[PDB]
């Protein structure tokens, strides 16, 4: 889990896979914004302070219990969804990704705007794994309705 | 000293044959954090040498 | 047998020879009895002491314990 | 110098109880900051006892 | 009453072989009463033990509360009682607004003058913001620069700064605070808490204590040796019994040591051994014999 | 080798001891509070003790060297063109916009150094800065105008020395940058070091808050850091009485009279173990035997008496080189703190201890 | 090697000792042949055929490749003695060195160090007291007379030693010019603020000393006039080039008819700053930056003077010779771009002298204050940079004789005294800090006698007529006049040096001793050498 703080359990969890990082959004073509007033300013602060709770209540809206995402992201999305009772792990590789959305029954949403209930995953039990006197974690994902794919740990 | 790849120049990245890359700026001059080496290519907040993230200083994508 | 290149090896090596040549038997002892008493005289030259100081006590030391061998002597048949 | 820590930290020692010796001088002068050629030789009155 | 007995065993046992031996007695407390302290959690990195040069062995100790061997800013207090902690890792430092591709193009100084203050006023609106929960001290993970640095001396606020994810992680653990990093609602974050902070002289470098902590869920081990290879060995030593000794927390299970075990288990095994037919027993003996040589070597 | 100095340096190492901390209630010294500064040229007998603030930077100001009752103010922003923390970039579209920056850029500059001269600052301190002028002509020609020391390029790491010295709260800002801010001293000034250098001390200050300067002084470079290291020996020597209020004799005293006490114990341990004490009392004789060597004495007649003398029953008694026998050694003022020999003690055993646990030596 | 397990060699004892004072008289005997007014010079080949002539010990020490640490240090002690006296550099290393060796040959005589370093320390502080107690002279006893015979000493030894009656001259007008004083009154002397500039030529005689500047740089253009009668000088701290947006502004254009004006201002900014200067009546103007050839152009066109790439040091002294104001911008407290009247400089005249196919330009009479500078001619450059040497050294010795008005007689008087009054003394104090003091009267000789062996002529009983002569004098009361005989290395016989016109700084011979008896008490303090291996 992202935040350390996050609960290391969580039952009956209802993830959403998302694709997207929980940063300001960001055109792939080159592109300058230019700020040339101190109103320029503050709303580009303003926008950026309201696309991250804009982010976060869409992400809360759908009911999920659970947030997984590939590309990671930064303090004010991880706070947020600390606060709001909202479990998350970043930077899970894309097969990994994939076959979570399968085991758990969940499609991958490439942005917040898409994201609906119907998208939402299902599992049993999602889980933090110790290892010992090792400090290294592993999430478990398991008690799916009908996984249709498996992983064997040795 | 290998690999010092001046960085948003704000931050230094510099490495060598020590094999612990070291986050450094220009301002403070504090070392941010030692990532647990011969490049230090960044994003063409985060750089590959095995891909380190400055939110959570740890790797994040290995190849 | 053995080939030393140290000079005090050498010293030894022929001090056992002495004691070989004029007795026959204790070439051992020699060795042990002489890396003894440069063993001791290794502390007396730390704690401050003269080297020849240490040959003429050693000296005397060895003029007693002689005379006492003498003393302590047992003739047999 | 005269300071023993000094002394013992300029010139490179080889063997691992020259080296001990030195961090030994070096804590004395951390705690200290006066002995740090006493304990020195302190230590090595005492394994050259222990010798025997 | 018996765990903990049990824990002084198994405690004394690890440390038996390690070179804590001559303190045995004084450095077995010490590791029950860190173990103790975690409540149970598995965390190991809770525990931090802190290595410093000079002095004896026996003088290493437990620190009641929390021991941190980062600085305070210039102006602020020195020491606070009935500390609220604040533990954030936010900017601090001069944070651009995430959006990389925007930049200032006007056509006169006198507007750069102008976002420049806008800029210095959004440092400042941001620090009124982590004043508004009402705190004594705050500890970020990142650095804090000049500007915050003397909003906060101003406020009469402690800003340890770049107290790294363990760090934030230790004092979260110890003083029960939330590692915030928006601070938009007050109320909904949790406030660390402990009777005094203070500034303690260990050895030559000066560290910040944290006394009277509310949780104490994480521990800080201050070692005193006489040289740096006897301070390495005693923090292996003592990371070997914290191991073991949570190891035992998580499973009370116990057997004897001494070579009791070895000798129970090759004397089952010989058992089995004469009754099977064939080069399985010579097999099966010489299994035996090497657990036999274990306390063999042990008496050796 | 600094003995002949020693009725000037150690009232100086106690005084910067006693100025640095609070005889009632401490229980350690910050050796860091005493900062020493190396200046070539001149002997030992010319170090000083400074009461104020020792600075090494530079006045970039040319006629201005000397500031009576002075308004010292930290600055920790850049007195040159604005330049925000995003990318900036002005536009120049139209011929009237280029002298319109120029002129705006004055201004700007301008405000700055008349918000800084209204608060009756008159010395002012630069911290060092990078990516960005700290000082512009602009901003050192309009200071100069307005009759204001600038000193720039301070390092980062002094500014809390500065602070607790001077009495300056640093300044980040030009909007905060107050009265209440400024450090008042009697004088600021930069002395010149008879052709050596240059130095720039802030003596007399309104609230100088447990801090000292040392400045050594020597003719060459071996014997300034040779100086430099026993005058922080001195220093730890006061510390260690500060820690632990304990004095013992000193001359070889202590370990003469701890090896008679041991030999006397070790015939107590009948037993395997009184060969092991008897050789740790004849290894605490080594220190007295030392003493009597390197003066020239004999070693083992002087440590026999030294020892007689010493179970006769007097204890201050031990090696005088001035007289160039025994004698009691409290009568030449040799002592030492006992925290000294208490540490030597037990730091020598323990690393005796740990290396007697070592068998076998593995090369990785 | 052995059981120390070091990586390097190691001498202890007698052989580091013998080590450090082999040094120590090698590096003395290097320059022993350049004392006193019989002493000769020395070539310095630097490896590619540059050749120095010079007889200061300071440059010798200097520019020699030394690797023992022991010669390092006095090397190091010879440019401590240039650079906080400027006079005596020689003198200092050969008593360091004759301390150490007899404090050596004291200590193979089983004397402990501490002993011989201690007595050295009492030696030193009492040989201090009798100099300013009983061999010190007062200046204004003579008055410019005792100036004059300073110098006239200083330049003995020198290439410009026989041409002392003039040159000691213009070293005390040059002095003279350039005192200035200060907050509370204590007259001040800055030397390094007489330029001197060296151009080979005529004869030493027709070295010029300029009443005001001499400035080694030539105007910009050939169209200016090289000769201004009634000048008035004003002082830039910054280029007048064409102007050029700094890094932060950047120019866009959209609509085109708007380059030509941006164009037209980039230069028309500088032609404005440049009218506004020249508007005020200034005749010469001097930039530490550069100026383009539109901007000489309107120099030209105006009638005036304009002189580019001026060092900083010289624009300071210029500006403080003529009262001008450097200014590094043109910005008044109004946010305007001025330049009044009052930031000019004056002066009675500006030429651009041209010496031996090279040109540089005079400042005549500099108003609200005098100035000074020397200009020397000799056979070629070796000659020149000798005579700068001599030169320095002359302004040394009389700054030192200005602010410390006292002298001591020349010629190895000082050193005779000395020994004389510390054998004496030493038979009060100690046992054996009797001998070190005794050791160090006797090291005290080495001066004179080194003086009569470089006049080859018999040492022996000149120094012992001299001590003879100081003995009477220290014994006997009515014979005190006695104590300012010293050596006449002409005629190889006593002689009365204070009337004989051969005088020192005070100040010269107390540091020498200080410092000399600091750098023998730091070498024989050692008595072990470690020297690690290159980790190469
Ligand atoms: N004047 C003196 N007379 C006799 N003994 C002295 C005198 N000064 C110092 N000592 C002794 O010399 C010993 C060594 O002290 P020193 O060399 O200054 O530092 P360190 O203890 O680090 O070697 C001390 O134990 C002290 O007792
Ligand atoms: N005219 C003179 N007659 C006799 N002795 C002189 C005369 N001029 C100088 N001396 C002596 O010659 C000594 C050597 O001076 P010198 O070597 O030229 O100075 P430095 O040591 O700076 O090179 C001086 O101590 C001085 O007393
Ligand atoms: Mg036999
Ligand atoms: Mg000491
Ligand atoms: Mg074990
Ligand atoms: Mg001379």
């Amino acid at each position: 889990f992202s935040h350390p703080q996050m609960p290391k359990k969580v039952e009956d969890a209802k993830i959403a896979i998302l694709t997207c990082p929980f940063e300001p959004p960001k055109p792939k073509t080159k592109h300058k914004l230019d700020v040339t007033s101190v109103e320029d300013y503050k709303a580009l602060q303003k926008y950026e302070k309201e696309k991250f709770e804009e982010m976060i209540q869409q992400i809360k809206e759908t009911g999920a219990n659970l947030a997984i995402c590939q590309w990671g992201f930064d303090d004010e999305a991880n706070h947020l969804l600390l606060q709001n009772n909202l479990p998350a792990v970043r930077w899970v590789g894309g097969p990994e990704i994939e076959l979570i959305a399968i085991a758990t029954g969940g499609r991958i949403v490439p942005r917040f705007s898409e994201l609906t209930a119907e998208k939402l995953g299902f599992a049993g039990l999602v889980q933090e794994i110790s290892f010992g006197t090792t400090k290294d974690k592993m999430l478990v994902i398991e008690q799916c309705k009908n996984s249709r794919a498996v992983t064997i740990f040795i | 000293l290998s690999a010092c790849s001046f960085t948003s120049d704000m931050q230094i990245l510099t490495a060598s044959g020590d094999g612990t890359c070291a986050l450094w700026d220009v301002e403070s001059g504090q070392l941010l954090q030692s990532f647990h080496v011969l490049c230090l290519d960044l994003a063409p907040n985060t750089f590959v040498s095995m891909v380190w993230d400055m939110r959570s200083g740890q790797c994040v994508q290995a190849f | 047998m053995m080939d030393v290149d140290h000079q005090i090896a050498k010293l030894m090596v022929e001090l056992s020879k002495s004691q070989d040549d004029e007795i026959g038997d204790g070439t051992t002892g020699v060795v042990v009895l002489a890396g003894a008493l440069l063993e001791e005289a290794e502390q007396l030259l730390d704690r401050g002491i003269h080297p020849i100081r240490i040959a003429d006590g050693y000296e005397q030391a060895a003029r007693v314990a002689i005379e006492h061998l003498d003393k302590i002597s047992d003739s047999v048949l | 110098t005269n300071d023993g820590a000094t002394i013992l930290k300029q010139m490179q020692v080889l063997h691992p109880a020259a080296r001990m010796l030195v961090e030994l001088s070096k804590a004395q002068d951390i705690e200290a900051g006066d002995g740090t050629t006493s304990v020195v030789i302190i230590a090595g009155s005492l394994l050259d006892s222990c010798t025997k | 009453v018996k765990f903990r007995q049990d824990l002084m065993n198994i405690a004394g046992t690890t440390l038996s072989s390690k070179l804590l031996t001559h303190h045995k007695d004084h450095f077995t407390k010490l590791a029950v009463e860190a173990v103790l302290r975690l409540k149970g959690s598995g965390n190991l990195e809770a525990i931090h033990i802190i290595k410093k040069l000079g002095g004896s062995l026996a003088d290493s100790y437990l620190d009641e509360g929390f021991l941190l061997d980062k600085k305070i800013g210039v102006n602020q207090p020195k020491r606070i009682e009935n500390a609220k902690i604040l533990i954030a890792n936010t900017g601090m430092d001069t944070d651009k607004i995430k959006i990389f591709g925007s930049r200032v193009r006007v056509d006169s100084t006198a507007k750069v003058a102008e976002i420049e203050h806008a800029e210095k006023e959004k440092m400042k609106e941001k620090v009124e913001r982590i004043l508004k929960h009402g705190i004594n001290c705050f500890i970020n993970r990142q650095l804090i620069y000049n500007y915050p640095e003397q909003l906060f001396g101003a406020a009469g606020v402690m800003a340890i700064e770049h107290a790294d994810f363990a760090g934030v992680e230790r004092l979260a653990l110890v003083t029960g605070g939330e590692i915030a990093s928006t601070f938009d609602h007050p109320e909904l974050v949790k406030l660390g808490s402990c009777k005094l902070i203070e500034e303690v002289m260990i050895g030559e470098d000066k560290l910040i204590h944290f006394s009277g902590v509310a949780l104490g869920e994480a521990c800080t081990i201050v070692l005193r040796g006489a040289t740096q290879q006897i301070l390495d060995e005693a923090e292996r030593s003592l990371h070997d019994a914290l191991c073991v000794l949570a190891q035992t927390v998580k499973d009370s299970r116990t057997v004897y040591g001494g070579g009791c075990s070895e000798m129970l288990m090759a004397h089952a095994v010989t058992q089995l051994a004469n009754r099977t037919p064939g080069k399985e027993a010579v097999a099966m003996e010489s299994y035996a014999k090497a657990l036999r040589m274990l306390p063999t070597i042990i008496a050796d | 080798v600094v003995s002949q100095y020693s009725s000037l340096l150690s009232p100086m190492s106690v005084n910067a001891v006693m100025k640095v901390i609070d005889p009632a209630t401490a229980t350690s010294v910050d050796l860091r509070d005493i900062k020493i500064v190396k200046k070539l040229g001149g002997t030992i007998d010319d170090c000083e003790l400074v009461e104020g603030l020792v600075l090494t930077q530079k006045v970039s100001n040319s006629g201005i060297t000397r500031v009576e009752k002075a308004k010292i103010g930290l600055i920790q922003f850049c007195l040159s063109a604005p330049k925000t923390d995003m990318d900036n970039q002005i536009v120049v579209s139209d011929y009237a916009q280029m002298d319109r920056v120029l002129r705006e850029e004055r201004a700007y500059i301008l405000n700055l150094v008349k918000q800084i001269k209204k608060t009756g600052c008159n010395v002012l301190l630069i911290q060092k800065s990078i990516l960005r002028d700290a000082l512009s002509d602009l901003a050192l020609h309009f200071l100069n105008k307005m009759k204001i020391m600038v000193i720039k390029d301070i390092e980062r790491e002094d500014i809390e020395f500065i602070c607790k010295t001077i009495g300056t709260k640093p300044v980040a800002h030009i909007d905060q940058f107050t009265a209440d801010m400024l450090g008042s001293a009697e004088l600021a000034e930069e002395v010149n070091l008879n052709g050596s250098g240059k130095l720039l001390k802030i003596t007399g200050c309104a609230s100088p808050g447990k801090t000292v300067t040392i400045v050594v002084r020597g003719s060459n470079k071996l014997v300034i850091e040779e100086a430099e290291r026993s005058i922080h020996d001195a220093l730890c020597v006061i510390r260690c009485l500060v820690k632990k209020r304990a004095l013992i004799a000193g001359g070889g005293a202590p370990e003469i009279e701890l090896a008679l006490r041991l030999t006397e114990y070790s015939r107590t341990l009948s037993g395997m173990e009184s060969y092991c004490v008897r050789a740790f009392a004849d290894a605490m004789e080594v220190i007295p035997s030392t003493l009597a060597e390197n003066a020239g004495l004999n070693p083992i007649s002087t440590v026999t008496e030294l020892r007689n003398r010493h179970a006769q029953g007097e204890k201050t008694a031990g090696i005088n080189v001035r007289k160039g026998g025994i004698s009691n050694i409290l009568e030449e003022l040799v002592v030492q703190p006992l925290l000294v020999s208490v540490s030597a003690l037990t730091l020598a055993t323990e690393t005796v201890r740990s290396i007697l646990k070592i068998d076998d030596v593995v090369n990785t | 090697e052995g059981p120390l397990s070091v990586f390097g060699d190691r001498s202890t004892g007698e052989t580091i000792r013998s080590q450090n004072v082999m040094a120590a008289a090698s590096i003395a005997n290097i320059v022993k042949s350049s004392l006193g007014p019989v002493g000769l010079d020395k070539m310095l080949v630097d490896d590619i055929g540059d050749v120095t002539i010079t007889n200061d010990g300071a440059t010798i020490l200097k520019l020699l490749e030394v690797e023992h640490p022991a010669a390092k240090v006095l090397c190091e002690l010879a440019d401590l003695q240039d650079k906080e006296v400027g006079d005596g550099t020689t003198s200092v290393v050969i008593i360091a060195a004759e301390l150490l060796k007899n404090a050596d040959e004291l200590v193979k005589q089983k004397i402990h160090p501490t002993s011989v370093i201690s007595g050295y320390r009492l030696a030193c502080k009492e040989a201090v007291r009798y100099i300013n107690e009983n061999l010190i002279v007062n200046t204004d006893e003579l008055g410019r007379d005792c100036l004059i015979n300073a110098a006239k000493t200083s330049m003995s030894s020198k290439i410009i030693g026989i041409n002392g009656d003039f040159f000691a001259n213009m070293v005390v007008d040059a002095v003279l010019a350039i005192k200035y004083t200060d907050i509370r009154g204590q007259p001040r002397y800055p030397v390094n603020s007489v330029n001197i500039l060296k151009a080979h030529g005529r004869s030493q005689m027709e070295s010029m000393l300029i009443s005001g500047y001499a400035l080694n740089c030539v105007v910009g253009s050939q169209g200016m006039p090289k000769r201004i009668v009634n000048a008035k000088i004003a002082c830039l701290d910054f280029s007048l080039q064409k102007t050029k947006m700094k890094l932060g502004v950047q120019v866009v254009i959209t609509d085109p008819e708007k380059l030509d004006q941006i164009r037209q201002r980039e230069s028309d900014i500088t032609k404005e700053r440049i009218q506004k200067i020249l508007a005020t009546g200034a005749n010469v103007i001097l930039t530490t930056g550069g100026i383009d050839d539109m901007c000489l152009k309107y120099f030209v066109e105006a009638g005036a003077m304009a002189v580019r790439r001026v060092l900083k040091r010289d624009l300071k002294r210029i500006a403080k010779a003529s009262g001008a104001t450097i200014l590094s911008t043109l910005a008044n407290l109004e946010g305007e771009e001025t330049f009044e009247a009052a930031m000019l400089g004056q002066a009675e005249e500006v030429v651009q002298e041209r010496i031996c196919d090279d040109e540089l330009i005079l400042i005549k009479n500099t108003k609200a204050r005098t100035s000074a500078s020397i200009i020397l001619r000799g056979a070629n450059d070796f000659m020149c940079d000798e005579m700068e040497r001599s030169l320095h050294d002359a302004l040394c010795v009389v700054k030192r004789v200005l602010e410390s008005k006292s002298v001591v007689p020349g010629g190895g008087a000082v050193e005779a005294a000395l020994s004389i009054y510390l054998e004496n003394y030493a038979t009060s104090m100690g046992s054996r800090e009797q001998l070190a003091i005794a050791e160090f009267a006797r090291s005290l000789l080495v001066i004179p006698n080194t003086l009569a062996v470089n006049a080859a002529q018999d040492s022996t009983d000149l120094v012992a007529k001299l001590r003879a002569f100081h003995n009477e004098a220290q014994v006997n009361p009515e014979r005190k006049n006695l104590k300012w005989i010293g050596l006449d290395l002409s005629n190889g016989k006593p002689r009365d040096n204070k009337q004989a016109g051969v005088f020192e700084p005070t100040i010269v011979k107390v540091k020498s001793l200080k410092f000399a008896t600091e750098a023998a008490i730091t070498i024989l303090r050692i008595d072990d050498l470690i020297k690690l291996h290159p980790e190469s």
